[PDB]
């Protein structure tokens, strides 16, 4: 309850929209044709890389 | 009719300890001989504890070490004092050998040449209690010995199959390893009584390289004190890294305990080989690898023979002390590489400097001594 | 070919280096380990007089493994006579067929707990990162049926189903009991059990700085006073001329 | 380097190397109840030397 | 023995002669020698009042060293003023090593 | 070796003084702080350069490291 | 430890599968019976 919170402004630094945006510019791209397996889970690492980072920053506040 | 110079007994201590000429600019370099002693003490008095509760099979290994850090009284002080306390050790080694090495304390030839064999057994025996606690460092650490040990040709392997035990991973394994780790601690305090006897016919070399005849000192109180000072700094940072962070100099992989179960994610010794298992590993033949690991350590022995200078030491040698200290850079690298995993990059670097740690010894530095000889005109 | 995401750093209240643990959070943290796994993990080196002292008074743990029935062993004309457990039991064990309970796990078995977060690259830190951070599984990844997309794990697909939603526990004294404060008293737990020696090495690192503050300004003056006669002396050549 | 350079230096260098076999093969018989080498203890057929 | 370099190597010789410190404590070249079997037969050689001067300036230069210090800049052993004052007894005493072991070899 | 065989000296005079007439720290931060900086200065030259070209080398293999990687 | 004192391995055997002593527990099960396996100590007559 309060992780579902704290998670929801880290996501609109500019430092984790930019991990966001080019992690669904290229879901429109595995499903597009049929000679690929370009995964995304490249694109989804440095999201939550740069999420994460400033949760466990504000997270531990709102406990105990 | 004074007493401490005409007993039996207590004139060996006068002459060794009380009464000894030393010279009066010995630096803080010289207390390492001493402090290697405190920690020699120190690993017999803590591995009397250690083998006291112990069991040696490859089914109750794993659990007969973690029994004394939680259910045997004091048990997780002791253990950790003796997990840090041979990396005091081995810091306290390497110091020690590069101050003989500067210096050019390998003129006394029968004082250094004891020294290359006690290098070679506290290596083995350290690699032979790693092997104990048996976790997943333990075993693909000791089966990379193997690989290079049966690849003797003709002998090998009947070598191995003789210190397994008998066959392979079993129960009597680590009753030949543990055989070999008990008793080897006690022929280095043999081989350090024989070490000093010959240092006492030429007495100290100092930093300066001249010999100090005209002016000695006595041993008592000067250094007596100050080997005292010495080793109280040495234990104030023993138990901090015991207190404070007693797994800092470790690896969590040899929690997981032992079994062929699955390739581990990666393979590394303790920090004090991580230069000798970067040597082998970017050498791809198992006979050039075995060689090579042996010759990094007895090259220490041609010492003596490629000295080309007519100083002893290097206080007044400005371009050997470069070639000191890239010498020193360069088991930094091999140390950094042997924890790393075998990809692009760490196989060109850590096949280099496997190189240039025998081309500064070897060339660079004979050479060096002769240039520096031409321009001071001799 | 990919790359693995490591965990970050969280402000524990044990984390500085004379800071004791909180003897409440292992309290509520023994019951996240109690009540919603013990079905897949073991804790096989802890036992219920290890819980007195740290959190709980004897009675409190003498009133748990009642909860639990293990089998006992043998007496004359019973064969395997049982009991509910003593407190000097590592509690039950959950699965059998040992090393091969992966049957009941689509080929993963999960492993002991008592060593967990000494045994990995990031302590407590890696077991909360793990534990609260499950993901859907992203666009061209095929998952076999049984993996699950967890992003702090190696292999990237653990057969780990998720076993904490929101209240799946409720505490003895009253706190919420979101997926937050759930993992957090968990992870509060599984470190004080592979490390419970962390208050006592302290509180003895304490006493240790205190003394070689008094014991080495003192050396270091026993030493100047003896090396002064040698520091101040001067020297004069007089040859004959 | 003239170090060890001579004429006399290999002269008696010369009248031990019959007797040097003295350091290589006594070193080879040294290894063969010090060790049990397998292979060459069919040297001879004559030992038979563990049941 | 080239001509064309007489001044620029005579420029890298007293380089290094700065370079190495035995000047700063006071010292000659041929007091800092490493003294094997053919040194220590040269310094018996030596006439009396040679000999005393070198054990003070030994002496003089352990005592700094001790102390971690150095002397005044104007009392350093300047370059052309360094006597070699050891090497005529050195090249005698080896001249007469080489001489017994061509005897011991024909 | 024994302390009256060892060597012949002539003509040199040695003066000291008690240690319980003199102060056991004499000019502490006066000689002391310049002394330490002359000494860091006639070595940095020799010991520096050598574990500079090793941080070069480590920057360089860990970011071709991660330079691979990718995609 | 009978080979080669008084029998020979075959003659051995056959007297150790005669007896039936209760073996360990296999999981999909219990605790089952399974007799000699050509290195048991002999069986005792009394429980306790
Ligand atoms: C990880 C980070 C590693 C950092 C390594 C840097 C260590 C620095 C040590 C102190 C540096 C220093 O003070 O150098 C100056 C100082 C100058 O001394 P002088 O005698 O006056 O020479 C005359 C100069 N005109 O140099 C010295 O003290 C000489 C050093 C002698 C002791 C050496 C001890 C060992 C150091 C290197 C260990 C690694 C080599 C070991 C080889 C073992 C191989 C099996
Ligand atoms: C849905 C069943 C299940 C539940 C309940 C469960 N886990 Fe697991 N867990 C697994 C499986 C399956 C594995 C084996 C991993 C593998 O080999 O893929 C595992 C392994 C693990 C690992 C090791 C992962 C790694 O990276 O090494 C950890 C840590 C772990 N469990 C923690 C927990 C904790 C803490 C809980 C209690 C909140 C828990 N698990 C509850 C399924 C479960
Ligand atoms: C268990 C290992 C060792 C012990 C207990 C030990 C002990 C000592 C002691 C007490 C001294 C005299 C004090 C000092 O100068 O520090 C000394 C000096 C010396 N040691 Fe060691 N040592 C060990 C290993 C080695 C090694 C590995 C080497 C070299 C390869 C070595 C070579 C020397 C030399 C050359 C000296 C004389 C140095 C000098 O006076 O300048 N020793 N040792
Ligand atoms: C030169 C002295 C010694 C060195 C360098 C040394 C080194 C080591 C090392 C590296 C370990 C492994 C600890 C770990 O990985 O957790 C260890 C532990 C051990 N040592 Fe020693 N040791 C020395 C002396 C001794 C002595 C004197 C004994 C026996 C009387 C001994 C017997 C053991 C045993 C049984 C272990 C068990 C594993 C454990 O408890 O951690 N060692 N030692
Ligand atoms: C503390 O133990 C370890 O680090 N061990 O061994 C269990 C380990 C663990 C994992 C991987 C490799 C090793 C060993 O790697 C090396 C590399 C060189 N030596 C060596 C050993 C003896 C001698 Cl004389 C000379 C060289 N060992």
């Amino acid at each position: 309850d309060p992780l579902t919170t704290v998670r929801e402004q880290c996501e609109q630094i500019e430092k984790c929209i930019k991990a966001r945006e080019r992690l669904e510019l290229c879901d429109q791209r595995v499903s597009s044709r049929s000679q690929t397996e370009e995964d995304c889970t490249e694109e989804l690492f440095d999201f939550l890389h740069a999420r994460d980072h400033c949760v466990a920053h504000k997270l531990f506040n709102s406990l105990k | 009719t004074n007493i401490r110079k005409s007993h039996p007994l207590m004139k060996i201590i006068n002459n060794a300890f009380i009464d000894l000429p030393a010279p009066s600019n010995i630096s803080s370099w010289w207390n390492f001989g001493s402090l290697l002693g405190i920690c020699l003490i120190l690993q017999i008095l803590t591995g009397l504890f250690l083998a006291m509760h112990y069991t040696s099979d490859t089914t109750t290994a794993f659990s007969s070490v973690t029994h004394i850090c939680r259910d045997v009284n004091y048990g997780w002080v002791i253990r950790y004092l003796h997990a840090n306390g041979a990396s005091m050790f081995f810091i306290c080694l390497f110091i020690h050998v590069g101050r003989g090495l500067y210096y050019g304390s390998y003129m006394f030839l029968e004082t250094w040449n004891i020294g290359v064999v006690l290098l070679f057994t506290v290596m083995a025996t350290a690699f032979m209690g790693y092997v104990l606690p048996w976790g997943q460092m333990s075993f693909w650490g000791a089966t990379v010995i193997t690989n290079l040990l049966s690849a003797i040709p003709y002998i090998g392997t009947d070598l191995v199959e003789w210190i397994w035990g008998g066959f392979s991973v079993d129960k009597a394994t680590l009753t030949r390893f543990f055989a070999f780790h008990f008793i080897l601690p006690f022929i280095i305090t043999a081989l350090a009584a024989v070490h000093l006897l010959f240092l006492h016919e030429t007495g100290s070399n100092n930093p300066t390289g001249i010999s100090s005849d005209m002016d000695k000192i006595p041993f008592h109180p000067y250094y007596t004190i100050k080997d005292i000072l010495g080793a109280l700094f040495m234990m104030l940072i023993l138990l901090i890294l015991v207190l404070f962070s007693p797994d800092l100099l470790g690896d969590p992989d040899n929690y997981t305990p032992a079994n062929p179960l699955n390739t581990p994610p990666h393979i590394k010794p303790e920090w004090y080989f991580l230069f000798a298992y970067a040597i082998l590993r970017s050498i791809p033949n198992k006979l050039g690898g075995v060689l090579a690991l042996v010759a990094s350590i007895l090259i220490l022995i041609l010492m003596p023979m490629l000295h080309t200078s007519k100083q002893r030491s290097m206080m007044f040698r400005p371009l050997s002390q470069c070639l000191f200290w890239m010498l020193v850079a360069d088991l930094i690298t091999l140390t950094w590489i042997g924890g790393q995993p075998v990809e692009h990059p760490f196989i060109i670097i850590g096949q280099l400097a496997s190189i240039l740690y025998f081309l500064i010894i070897l060339v660079l530095m004979p050479i060096t001594s002769i240039i520096e000889n031409n321009l001071l005109k001799w | 070919t990919d790359l693995e995401l490591h965990a970050p750093s969280y402000p524990w209240s044990h984390r500085g280096l004379l800071s004791s643990l909180d003897h409440t959070s292992i309290r509520r943290g023994f019951q996240v380990y109690k009540q919603v796994c013990s079905s897949c993990h073991s804790m096989d080196y802890v036992a219920y007089r290890h819980l007195v002292g740290v959190c709980y008074t004897e009675e409190e743990a003498k009133a748990l493994a009642e909860e639990v029935e293990v089998q006992d062993g043998p007496n004359e004309d019973g064969e395997m006579f049982m009991r509910p457990g003593k407190l000097s039991d590592y509690f039950p064990k959950p699965y059998p067929n040992p090393e091969a309970a992966r049957a009941a796990n689509n080929g993963a078995l999960p492993p002991d707990l008592s060593y967990i977060v000494r045994a990995r690259h990031g302590g407590e830190d890696y077991v909360f990162s793990l534990l609260t951070g499950y993901c859907e599984p992203p666009t061209g990844v095929s998952l076999r049926e049984g993996l699950y997309f967890n992003p702090y794990f190696p292999g990237q697909a653990i057969a780990m189903a998720p076993p904490i939603y929101n209240e799946v526990l409720e505490f003895d004294d009253g706190t919420p009991a979101t997926m937050s404060q759930v993992a957090k008293d968990v992870c509060t737990f599984l470190r004080w059990a592979s490390e419970p020696e962390h208050d006592h090495r302290k509180r003895m690192g304490l006493k240790m700085l205190m003394m070689m503050g008094l014991l080495l300004p003192l050396v270091y003056a026993m030493k100047r006073h003896k090396w002064s006669v040698l520091k101040s002396r001067k020297l004069a050549y007089r040859p004959p001329k | 380097l003239s170090r060890f350079l001579g004429p006399r230096y290999r002269e008696l260098a010369r009248n031990w190397i019959p007797t040097a076999s003295m350091w290589g093969a006594v070193g080879a018989v040294g290894l063969v109840w010090a060790t049990d080498w397998r292979l060459i203890l069919d040297w001879v057929p004559y030992i038979n030397g563990k049941f | 023995a080239v001509a064309a370099s007489s001044k620029w190597l005579e420029g890298i010789r007293k380089w290094y002669y700065n370079a190495a410190g035995f000047n700063k404590l006071g010292l000659m070249r041929d007091d800092t020698i490493y003294e094997d079997d053919d040194v220590k037969e040269a310094i018996r050689r030596l006439p009396e009042n040679l000999y005393n001067d070198r054990v003070f300036r030994i002496k003089r230069a352990l005592d700094l060293t001790m102390r971690q210090q150095i002397l005044p800049k104007e009392q350093w052993t300047k370059y052309e003023e360094d006597k070699f004052y050891l090497e005529p007894y050195l090249k005698e005493v080896i001249r007469e090593r080489k001489e017994r072991e061509e005897w011991a070899k024909k | 070796r024994e302390f009256g065989h060892l060597t012949r000296m002539r003509h040199v005079i040695t003066y000291s003084l008690s240690p319980f007439e003199q102060r056991a720290f004499p000019h502490y931060f006066t000689k002391g702080i310049p002394n330490v900086l002359r000494r860091t200065r006639a070595c940095i030259l020799r010991v520096a350069p050598p574990f500079v070209v090793f941080y070069l080398v480590y920057t360089w293999g860990t970011q071709e490291f991660e330079k691979s990687k990718r995609k």
